[PDB]
């Protein structure tokens, strides 16, 4: 159901690097994002020259901050601002 | 240069030693960026005079085109008035450029009286579909030249041929306006080719006809006009009807309707013969449905008609009948 | 700006009292086309019914071992009496020709010590031993009945808070497990 009811409402991640930060509208939900580095080997895809990997933290009401990677972290919710 | 005030080094070197990017500069970044800034450079090399200044930096944040041309206005900048006259920004607008081909037409006044006014005019003729008033305005806005040169004879002549030309084709193409809305255009552009009937004459019988299949739809706002126009070329019985429907059969909530048994009884009266069954007959079918419309207008006229019949029994059979109905 | 004022100010009375002032309003003034932004009849109807949204929602803006323990018990009896945060009674056993090896805060006898501290502590507060004695721990098992009742306040409370850190930290496993797995990309 966690991706039954998954709307997918394609709103972007306004985060800098350089310590990532990011801005997020507030979901009003318990839920605070959660990150993980990857390889990037999974996609409906898949160009060659493959071993650059997916660094994304994702959550709920904000697409997720993923990049290229060439707790320790927290979100604000009350300001709504990630780092 | 790359920075700013490299424009006003350069400014003062030519000074004491005394540039489309400055213009460039001067239609740049759109919400306050300097709007000021190129333009107190170019405007303070020492100075001379802008001319251009006043232009591009109030089209830098329609009417830009006054905003343009209002800078060297009678003839400071007489070749410069080439640009002046400009507003393209290509785009799609509504009043912009039938306004636009109007204003070079003023321009063509300034500069000639001729020189590119029919020019202008026939451009802006010579586009889509009309679907809407712009074209039609700006056409009749060149008639109104026309009948303004005090050429009379000519003037109908532009008047006839380029607003009956219209009558090819006044509104109803296409849009996200549904409504076709060529009546009342269709209205006035009669009006600017014949019966205007406060300033020209020469308008013949079937000029009532003529505002008839001007409006082709409906003439709500000119039932005032096609009634005057009507009883003044006919003033006979077709014209008190055409008075009537006109009022009652265009528009409800007798705006038109109170006006229209107004023009039913007087008319059936002062053409169609006094006190008769027609005035008292007509007035009936006529404000029959007659609500309130603004206090109680619907007994005011049989009643009294009913007592200028002359007979005591009709007259209180009438009254009774519209006393039962006063107030409700 | 006519039309622009008009479909903003719309917007404000449309994002304070709604479309149903919109049906009302257009119901007393569709004679004339001052409501015709309200209604289907001028063009400022899209960016009407849009500014209403943007003013409401807020996107626009106003129209305008013994010998180890006995040392720590000395370690504690110089923690009991060192009366400033650089003076004390042990600043001169650490450097003074003997070995101390309690002094370590990296060494993990330094917790020990930090308990024994707060032993000394619990020892030097004046109601802890110093010059007054309170009786109502020795003839007290009312006051006693309150206690226990307490620490089981606290362990319920705790018994709840162990319950819903494991619950949410099950739903953020949970929501990880499941977070976005295939659309990775960068701004």
């Amino acid at each position: 159901e966690v991706k039954k009811f998954v709307k997918i409402g394609r709103p972007g991640y306004k985060v800098t690097k350089q310590l990532f930060q990011i801005d997020y509208p507030e979901i009003a939900e318990g839920i605070m994002p959660r990150h993980r580095f990857m390889s990037a080997y999974e996609q409906r895809i898949e160009p060659p020259d493959r071993r650059w990997q997916y660094l994304l933290m994702a959550a709920e009401p904000y697409e997720t901050i993923a990049f290229k990677v060439p707790f320790w972290t927290h979100w604000n919710r009350e300001t709504k601002q990630f780092f | 240069v790359m920075t700013v005030r490299d424009f006003t080094q350069v400014f003062d070197s030519y000074a004491q030693f005394e540039m489309e990017t400055a213009s460039e500069l001067g239609r740049e970044e759109e919400d306050d960026v300097d709007l000021e800034l190129r333009l107190a450079r170019f405007e303070q090399l020492i100075s001379r005079r802008p001319l251009l200044l006043n232009s591009v930096l109030l089209r830098q944040n329609e009417w830009h085109k006054r905003v343009a041309l209002h800078q060297g206005r009678p003839r400071e900048i007489i070749n410069t008035y080439t640009e002046a006259v400009q507003t393209v920004d290509p785009f799609k607008a509504t009043g912009k450029p039938h306004t636009l081909w109007v204003a070079f037409a003023k321009f063509y006044e300034d500069n000639g009286q001729l020189d590119d006014a029919r020019v202008i005019l026939e451009k802006a003729t010579k586009v889509n579909f009309k679907q809407v008033d712009d074209l039609a305005s700006v056409w009749c806005q060149c008639g109104e030249l026309e009948l303004r040169h005090e050429n009379y004879d000519e003037a109908l002549r532009l008047l006839r041929k380029a607003t009956a030309l219209p009558a090819r084709r006044a509104e109803y193409f296409d849009g996200s306006e549904p409504v076709q809305n060529r009546v009342y255009k269709s209205l006035k552009v009669w009006s600017m080719l014949a019966d205007l009937e406060e300033s020209l004459g020469t308008f013949q019988s079937t000029k009532a006809v003529y505002d008839r299949i001007l409006d082709l739809r409906i003439a709500t706002p000119q039932i005032v006009i096609n009634y005057a126009m009507f009883l003044e070329e006919h003033k006979y019985f077709e014209e008190s009807f055409k008075a009537y429907e006109r009022g009652i059969s265009l528009f409800k909530w007798p705006n038109v309707s109170d006006i229209w048994s107004t023009y039913l009884t007087k008319f059936i009266a002062r053409y169609g013969g006094r006190k008769l069954e027609r005035a008292r007959d007509l007035f009936e079918q006529a404000l029959d449905g007659c609500p309130p419309k603004y206090a109680k207008t619907l007994y005011l006229l049989y009643a009294q008609l009913e007592e200028e019949w002359g007979l005591a029994r009709h007259a209180m059979a009438v009254y009774e009948r519209a006393t039962r109905a006063v107030e409700p | 700006p006519e039309v622009r004022n008009i479909v903003d100010k719309t917007a404000s009375f449309v994002a304070r009292n709604g479309p149903e002032f919109e049906a009302r309003i257009r119901q007393n003034e569709i004679n004339n086309p001052k409501f015709n932004f309200l209604n289907p009849n001028d063009p400022y109807h899209a960016y009407y019914r849009h500014k209403v949204s943007e003013f409401k929602e807020g996107k626009a803006q106003e129209p305008s071992s013994a010998f180890d323990l006995d040392v720590v018990k000395l370690t504690a009896q110089f923690v009991a009496r060192n009366g400033r945060q650089f003076l004390t009674q042990l600043m001169q056993k650490e450097q003074r020709n003997y070995q101390f090896d309690f002094l370590r805060p990296q060494h993990s006898l330094f917790n020990y010590f930090t308990k024994l501290v707060e032993q000394y502590t619990k020892i030097l507060i004046p109601p802890k031993g110093l010059f007054s004695k309170l009786k109502k721990e020795a003839e007290n098992p009312r006051e006693v009945l309150d206690q226990v009742c307490y620490r089981v306040e606290w362990a319920k409370f705790q018994e709840r808070e162990r319950k819903k850190e494991e619950e949410e930290k099950e739903k953020e496993r949970v929501a990880y497990a499941q977070i976005d797995w295939h659309d990775f990309v960068v701004v």
